[PDB]
């Protein structure tokens, strides 16, 4: 049984490494479009790059998204790039930790608190992760109305990777409680 | 966090359990509270911190609904 | 010269006042810094 | 001519406090008086 | 113009040759007097060149820049696209 | 106003659960709706025509 | 004549949720030294 | 005539606006004093 529940815990962090690097990986966070004078172009931007579509060919002109965010925004932005490394830092040392919930790792003696350092590890490093990307949206809904120069998008749709952004904080908080419930039965 | 410190030195029997620390902050978030409370020091605080958090957002959604409902009640269309 | 057929003056010119960022503690508008301060002193009183 | 406010200001809800402030004043006196009642039983 | 001298938060200027310009030194008004030597002590280029480069002074520094000019022509500008100028206080001085 | 007793089973807090939500709604559209009516009163005609 | 109505955005009410994690990680901090104050009586 | 001296012009005359005291039972004024004291009389009411 302990191996099961101990094992759940492991595998959801293993997404919580994967949704989380494939988030701050990815450019898609937010698909706008801009229109010039009637001929739109389809865009999508992260948290380091902006790079938006030419027309009609190899595309992906990459702006750095630091530069042209507003200069008091901008600082603002860097403590969300700043948890955002904080995040996955603390994720991996919370996963790596989960590694150590194993039983075929050192033993059986003083690794229950191994545990109750675990899910410390990744609640710890959840609650900076969702900040950080609280950090980004607030950012990124000045840089629509007043930040850049004269680039603003028709739409500032959240695209694909923002929603497994969440993911990974929902699978450290789904991962946390499956190594506490079994820390109690 | 509120599941993550009630098994911990905050004891005696743990009844925060996550099928109970889910219905305690559904009861704090619709402002009717349930018959558990905690007890522990750490446990008042998310008990207490989640509390200041779902009284400004309560008070934000009524005060936009009666915005919304106030602008539309001042829209008044071409009488001449 | 003629009399002045129009008056002016030096005059200052600023931005239109748009609505700006709102602010990082901008919940607590509505009831200003006097009472936020003065509940918590009558909220320490009234608990003990 | 730079006095101007936009928020509620303490005088708006000054009574409460007065009513708070007097309800506890109110309050410590009947302490008192259930405190001399109990005395009187021990007695 | 009482507050932009208790207030050393918002930038103003002139343009570099005029009579506006000319009017800030030869006063003994304890504002003004004020004023003119923040043109010149506390001082990242404050004047512009021309009157065109003082109103793009005030769309692209995001109301950290006033320029002080004439009435005439802080109506006109109030008045036109994009507008995002306005006039605020009185008539400092008095012309025709 | 909240009552000493509370569900306990997951059907009970399903029900109790989202019609916790509904009481969140109708009285906070109550409390904005009557905003609107002491705010702007509109008097309106008997008849038009 | 242009004035018009608005939802409220994540800036608006975007200090509460800053307060409400502030809240979340004292609560954690006071957690081990509540551990502490009680293992060691 | 000279150039004027001064310009001027017509001008609004009003009243300065006085402080807006509020009183110390400011709260109380929305509802009106013919309700408060029904309330604590419906109180004593549905307690017996």
């Amino acid at each position: 049984s302990r191996r099961g529940r101990a094992l759940l815990a492991v595998a959801l962090n293993l997404l919580a490494l994967l949704f989380a690097t494939t988030a701050f990986l990815t450019t898609y966070w937010c698909q706008g479009t801009q229109r010039v004078p009637f001929q739109l172009r389809r865009f999508h931007t992260g948290i380091w790059y902006s790079c938006e579509e030419e027309l009609g060919g190899p595309g992906e002109k990459c702006r750095s998204f630091i530069d042209l965010a507003p200069a008091s925004e901008k600082g603002v932005l860097w403590l969300s790039v700043v948890s955002e490394v904080l995040y996955i830092l603390l994720l991996v040392v919370g996963f790596s930790l989960m590694c150590l919930e194993l039983l075929h790792s050192s033993s059986v003696i003083d690794g229950l608190k191994l545990n109750a350092f675990a899910a410390v590890f990744t609640v710890l490093s959840g609650l900076l992760g969702m900040v950080a990307h609280m950090m980004y949206t607030q950012v990124f809904q000045v840089t629509v109305s007043l930040g850049p120069e004269d680039w603003r998008p028709h739409s500032w749709d959240y695209g694909w990777s923002f929603c497994l952004a969440w993911g990974s904080f929902t699978c450290c908080m789904a991962a946390s409680v499956t190594t506490l419930n079994s820390y109690t039965k | 966090v509120l599941f993550l410190v009630s098994r911990f030195s905050p004891y005696s029997t743990n009844e925060f359990g996550i099928f109970n620390s889910l219905w305690f902050s559904l009861g704090a978030f619709m402002q009717q509270g349930c018959d558990i409370s905690p007890r522990s020091l750490s446990g008042r605080i998310v008990g207490g911190v989640w509390w200041f958090f779902t009284l400004i957002i309560i008070s934000s959604y009524t005060a936009n609904l009666a915005a919304f409902l106030t602008v539309e009640r001042m829209v008044s269309p071409i009488e001449s | 010269f003629s009399k002045p057929f129009m008056s002016l003056g030096i005059s200052i010119m600023i931005k239109k006042p748009q609505k700006s960022k709102p602010g990082v503690f901008s919940f607590l508008d509505p009831l200003a810094y006097e009472i936020w301060m003065c509940i918590v002193f009558a909220y320490i009183g009234v608990s003990v | 001519s730079k006095e101007k406010t936009s928020a509620l200001s303490l005088s708006n809800v000054a009574g409460v406090f007065y009513i708070l402030v007097g309800g506890l004043g109110l309050a410590m006196l009947v302490a008192l008086i259930e405190f001399c009642y109990k005395s009187r039983a021990e007695a | 113009a009482e507050d932009l001298s208790k207030q050393t938060e918002i930038a103003y200027g002139t343009l570099d040759s005029g009579s506006t310009k000319e009017f800030f030194r030869r006063s003994k008004i304890a504002v003004f007097d004020k004023m003119w030597t923040y043109m010149r002590s506390a001082e990242p280029s404050v004047f512009v060149r021309t009157t065109a480069e003082g109103v793009a002074r005030v769309r692209k520094s995001k109301g950290k820049y006033a320029y002080l000019l004439e009435s005439t022509m802080n109506e006109y500008i109030e008045q036109r696209k994009p507008c995002d100028t306005m006039k605020v206080g009185g008539n400092l001085d008095s012309k025709g």
